[PDB]
RNA sequence: CGGUCUCCAAUAGCGUAUAUUGUUGCAGUUAAAAAGCUCGUAGUUGAACUUUGGGCCCGGUUAACGGGGCCUUUCCUUCUGGCUAACCUUGAGCUCUUGGCGAACCAGGACUUUUACUUUGAAAAAAUUAGAGUGUUCAAAGCAGGCGUAUUGCUCGAAUAUAUUAGCAUGGAAUAAUAGAAUAGGACGU
RNA sequence: UAUCUGGUUGAUCCUGCCAGUAGUCAUAUGCUUGUCUCAAAGAUUAAGCCAUGCAUGUCUAAGUAUAAGCAAUUUAUACAGUGAAACUGCGAAUGGCUCAUUAAAUCAGUUAUCGUUUAUUUGAUAGUUUACAUGGUAUAACUGUGGUAAUUCUAGAGCUAAUACAUGCUUAAAAUCUCGACCCUUUGGAAGAGAUGUAUUUAUUAGAUAAAAAAUCAAUGUCUUCGGACUCUUUGAUGAUUCAUAAUAACUUUUCGAAUCGCAUGGCCUUGUGCUGGCGAUGGUUCAUUCAAAUUUCUGCCCUAUCAACUUUCGAUGGUAGGAUAGUGGCCUACCAUGGUUUCAACGGGUAACGGGGAAUAAGGGUUCGAUUCCGGAGAGGGAGCCUGAGAAACGGCUACCACAUCCAAGGAAGGCAGCAGGCGCGCAAAUUACCCAAUCCUAAUUCAGGGAGGUAGUGACAAUAAAUAACGAUACAG
């Protein structure tokens, strides 16, 4: 038979989901970032935990270790590229200082909100899911899309979108047709 | 697994025969035709005796108690 | 199994062929031939997965039946013919000659050569012995038997075989200071110079090899292939000249050229 | 029926082994071929690979080599006199390797008459005189030559090659076997 | 008598039932557990001691640190072969050159206490795991891809680590064993 | 366990205690079930039983067509295009499925074959063997006459082919070794007649050497300056061999050494259908290589001592000889000795024991799982035995017995889904008896044919990824 295709879980349930302080924390995160459910928060937390555990393991290694240098440098480059880690903080210690909010801001939903294309984070979500937002020349419909520094300046209304210069959507032309008739 | 109960011991009589032989050799300490031929009573007796000795049900609980109580 | 196998699973195929693990379920099984199964590159992989000249097995068969591919100056029509180390592959219609030489990474590399270089190959002398009627002969690494060898030629030496006539032109003795190519182990594909040969009677001999960068490594004698004297190889070398290079510098020069 | 597999035997510790797999063709064995003196009967046997073996069911002539003079002649076999493994083969006149046998003495006697000109043209005289120094032979061999039957040992395996070649006993071989006789 | 409601949790997922010993490192007076006592085989464990100290040389790291050489009563031995340094000398200008002597090194035969332990190297298929690069629309993934393009085309990759024990090669000589000269049947020899 | 909640009284604090609240994985089950990508399908320890269908066939220019086959034709009065059937060659021993047996067995790593077989590929390798080319010692397909209820059943007669079957020559020189007519008695010579490639069997010989010089006995060869002289004299590999190889003498129901085929028509001439000659296919001895196989060296397996002695009469340990094996070997035989393992756990018993790569958990040590995409082993209802072939103890090959079970005119015949679908095992339940060789590669005489291997799609939320079910305003009402 054909060789297996690997798969993995992108989120993990917390050690104690029932902490009241925690519950308030996810309430904050969902409310401010307009997240649909808790699974999104758990996913981001799992990714962050993997990153910081790798950083800790790298720190345990002695300085100038070739593995340390190579892998730490790669991790810092990736974190800088996605934009969570600022340029002036290129050391493994500050990686351990990252927070869930940093990743959350880089989500295409939040970036769309900040750029002024949407009046609410929920408005940003509905705009994205309705194929109105394009990074560069390509249309992205996924709120969880993570924006890179270079990609940030290229977010715009899609060419095919009615807001982006295309013809009016179905409702608009339907109303115009009935009005003319 | 060697002498474990089988679903249908009758369907694999020959197999069980081997087991008995193995037992007879393994526990001996404690005790002490050419089908490829152009042309092909005692053999019937062999069939009867081998099949009977191969399959004898172990006497049951209630049979045990009946024997003791009879005595 | 009740007899020889005829199928090869993709996962069980040699790693260095670099076959997709999801393209199918089976991989080309090299037929019997000059080289061993695990140290050989079938022509289908070379024409399809390396040169990209054919898009699928059937097109490879179509090319081969047209008799455009030559191996060591001979036309071959088997899709799974086991071409191997130091093998010359000639495509006249496209006008190229390739020599199958491992790269530093340990994989057969597409190395183009000139016609005058394609006229000859190298062979490691695997055996020397008197045949019937008292005629000496030498068996090389690719299964070639050459009769009437030069008496000085011994095992572990290298012989320069002319493809057209299949006769020895020159030879190299196995001695310290000679340029060698690694054909096995995790040092596969590296190039260096012999330093010392450690002998163990009744066991596997070990050879110390020093690269141009002064790094030293030890390898079993069976994986060593003499290719010339230091600085004067008798064949054109692939890019990198068989020098192993670390990972950090790999990042570095990839960035530099990028 | 005959098999050469070692699993059916007890282990060195004496344990009774369990039956790993059914018998394989590549540990087969075949019935012994009890070669006997008589008119030639040989039948071929198809063996592993394309090779073939010869089974001497009957044979009465064999090529025996007189080693001292480095000569060899074909000779009829008289009968088996002594066999070391088992005497029943001697009783039944079964031919096998290492069996001591009696052979006719005529062809060797003719060859010695011609070669040395002694008994047990000018060119003939010259050759005989040149070889005269080597004429003397062992007394034991000459007595048998007088009798007409020579003691020999079969050095071939009739059950394999279909031949009963051998050599004439001499020296300590002949003395030892005469003592055993 | 007649007549034909609110909140909480998860969320394209949610509920129900069963199931799910101490080497490091346990305890043995009074609340599990010390056998009635002694002897004794296996097994486990078993006092100390044999080259320490000193004086120099070289080249490495960041004045410390380790890595090598010599000397100090300390070099394995023997034979053969290969090359030949240095050392004597002639001659021509520290370098060539004549003729001797040929250390060291290399190669092989002869010569030989044995392990345990540890360093390093080869070996441990692929897939899997960790993990480098890569805008699969993101992601799980996959080993793809990338750059120019009127015209022809150019080009980077598909890294790296891990793997116990056993076997092999290798540097160590601390620790624990093992053999030797005692009726000398002991060592060496021009 | 942790945290959090509650109870411990006439109340409130501080302790302590008690109850509930943890976790994924696994089994079964309930409800719901819109989109994209992706992917799996065991389980009654029942390796229990199966209706029906399919899953292994294959032809190029190049083995054999007077099919009374097709279609072209005077591009052929021997054939030639294509080609059913049959013979021939190859394959069917690969693949797919399952884990029943199996506790130093398998398996992992690591060794060995100087202990052996090896179709095929690849490279070498054969002047030593009527020929302008031999037979039925012969038949299929086919023509025709028939039996049976029935089957991939076949009887008689008539025909004809080969790369089937069986036979059999033709090709340089030289050297060496024998047997030697005859001349002549020499220091002798010698016309001639033989033999020699390979394969098998036996016997014998060579396969040198750490380094230097002499005297004789016998045989006996080159040479001169007739005296004595006589030089450069041939030997590979391995750590190691009776190794490779070579030589002598014979031996063999004894082999091989091309009676084959496609395309094309070049060169010499004394002009003859004279001589010579090109590119390929298929075969063939031996050696080597490759794919493989067999056995094998060391170390490593869960529970059980309330299993302490086991093995040896019927091989257990070892020696000698033989038989058999492809070959080593108590593998077997005959004669010999009394050996072999064991508290460092033998032997015996249990195992719902195929092993490993791996999976889960854990901070580390550990514990558990691993039928299940790869590697290796075993099996095809259970035992037993075999033909063929390089390769089988084969089972979609054959034969017995055991158990089941189909057809029947009762005389007989045919069976093996632990292959792909689909059923029974219940009276309670679960993927389509779907499409395709387009990719992967495999098989064949082979680019083309075949492939339930494999792929495509369908079908219970297996396990996983992303992610809709509304966004922006105004007005109204109520605290
Ligand atoms: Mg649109
Ligand atoms: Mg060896
Ligand atoms: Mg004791
Ligand atoms: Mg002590
Ligand atoms: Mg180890
Ligand atoms: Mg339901
Ligand atoms: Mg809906
Ligand atoms: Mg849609
Ligand atoms: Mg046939
Ligand atoms: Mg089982
Ligand atoms: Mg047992
Ligand atoms: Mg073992
Ligand atoms: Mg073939
Ligand atoms: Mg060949
Ligand atoms: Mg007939
Ligand atoms: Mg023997
Ligand atoms: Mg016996
Ligand atoms: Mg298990
Ligand atoms: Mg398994
Ligand atoms: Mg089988
Ligand atoms: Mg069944
Ligand atoms: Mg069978
Ligand atoms: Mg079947
Ligand atoms: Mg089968
Ligand atoms: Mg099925
Ligand atoms: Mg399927
Ligand atoms: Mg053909």
């Amino acid at each position: 038979p054909r060789a297996p295709r690997t798969y993995s879980k992108t989120y993990s349930t917390p050690k104690r989901p029932y902490e009241s302080s925690r519950l308030d924390a996810e309430l904050k995160l969902a409310g401010e970032f307009g997240l649909k459910n808790k699974k999104e928060i758990y996913r981001i937390s799992f990714q962050l935990s993997k990153i910081r555990r790798a950083a800790r393991d790298l720190l345990t290694r002695d300085e100038k270790d070739p593995k340390r240098l190579f892998e730490g440098n790669a991790l810092i480059r990736r974190l800088v590229r996605v934009g969570v880690l600022s340029e002036d903080k290129k050391k493994l210690d500050y990686v351990l200082a990252l927070k869930v909010e940093d990743f959350l801001e880089r989500r295409l939903q939040t970036q769309v909100y900040k750029l002024g294309l949407a009046k609410s984070v929920h408005h940003a979500r509905v705009l994205i899911t309705q194929r109105h937002i394009a990074v560069g020349k390509q249309i992205v419909n996924i709120p969880s899309f993570m924006v890179r520094l270079d990609s940030e300046k290229h977010i715009d209304f899609a060419p095919t979108s009615p807001f982006g210069g295309a013809r009016p959507g179905r409702v608009a032309r339907r109303n115009a047709a009935r009005k003319a008739e | 697994g060697t002498y474990r109960k089988r679903f249908n011991e009758k369907a694999r009589s020959g197999h069980m025969a081997k087991l008995k032989e193995l037992k007879r050799i393994r526990n001996k300490q404690f005790t002490r035709p050419n089908a490829n031929a152009e042309i092909l009573e005692e053999e019937k007796k062999m069939k009867k005796r081998k099949l009977q000795e191969l399959f004898t049900p172990k006497e049951s609980k209630v049979s045990r108690l009946k024997k003791k109580r009879l005595d | 199994a009740r007899g020889p196998k005829k199928h090869l699973k993709r996962l069980a195929a040699p790693h260095h062929w670099l076959l997709d693990k999801l393209s199918g379920c089976y991989a080309p099984r090299p037929s019997a031939g000059p080289h061993k199964l695990r140290e050989s590159l079938p022509l289908i992989v070379f024409l399809r997965n390396r040169l990209k000249y054919a898009l699928n097995g059937r097109e490879v068969k179509a090319i081969l039946m047209q008799r455009h591919v030559k191996v060591d100056g001979k036309v071959r029509t088997d899709t799974t013919y086991p071409a191997g180390f130091m093998d010359v592959i000639t495509l006249d219609a496209t006008n190229e000659n390739f020599r199958l030489v491992y790269d530093v990474k340990g994989r057969f590399a597409v190395h183009r050569i000139t016609d005058e270089e394609a006229s000859y190959k190298l062979g490691k002398v695997k055996k020397v012995q008197l045949g019937k009627k008292g005629v000496p002969y030498v068996v090389t690494h690719d299964g070639r038997t050459i009769r009437y060898p030069d008496p000085n030629i011994k095992v572990n030496d290298t012989v320069k075989i002319d493809l057209a006539s299949g006769k020895i032109t020159d030879f190299i003795k196995f001695d310290a200071g000679k340029l060698v190519y690694v054909t096995g182990g995790r040092n596969l594909g590296r190039i260096g110079t012999i330093v010392h040969k450690e002998r163990h009677d009744g066991g596997f001999d070990l050879v110390h090899i020093k690269d141009s960068l002064d790094n030293t490594f030890v390898t079993r004698l069976n994986n060593v292939f003499v290719i010339g004297e230091q600085g004067k190889p008798y064949i054109s070398l692939p890019k990198g000249k068989g020098i192993k290079l670390s990972i950090a510098e790999e990042r570095d020069r990839r960035r530099a050229q990028q | 029926g005959i098999s050469r597999d070692s699993r059916h035997k007890r282990s060195a510790t004496g344990a009774k082994r369990a039956q790993f797999r059914k018998k394989r063709k590549f540990e087969l064995g075949r019935q012994p071929a009890n070669t006997k003196i008589g008119a030639k009967r040989i039948h071929s046997v198809r063996t592993r690979g394309g090779n073939k073996k010869y089974r001497a069911l009957r044979i009465e002539t064999g090529n025996f080599s007189w080693a001292s003079e480095g000569i060899s002649k074909k000779t009829r076999i008289a009968g088996v006199v002594y066999h070391p493994s088992n005497n029943e083969l001697v009783r039944t006149n079964t031919l096998t390797k290492a069996a001591i046998v009696q052979i006719d003495a005529t062809p060797f006697r003719q060859w010695f008459e011609a070669h040395y000109g002694q008994t047990l043209s000018k060119n003939a005289e010259r050759k005989w005189a040149a070889r005269a120094a080597s004429a003397k032979i062992e007394s034991s061999v000459e007595s048998q030559f007088s009798a007409g039957r020579l003691y020999a040992c079969i050095s071939s395996r009739p059950g394999q090659s279909g031949r009963c070649d051998g050599y004439i006993l001499e020296g300590e071989e002949l003395a030892f076997y005469l003592r055993r006789l």
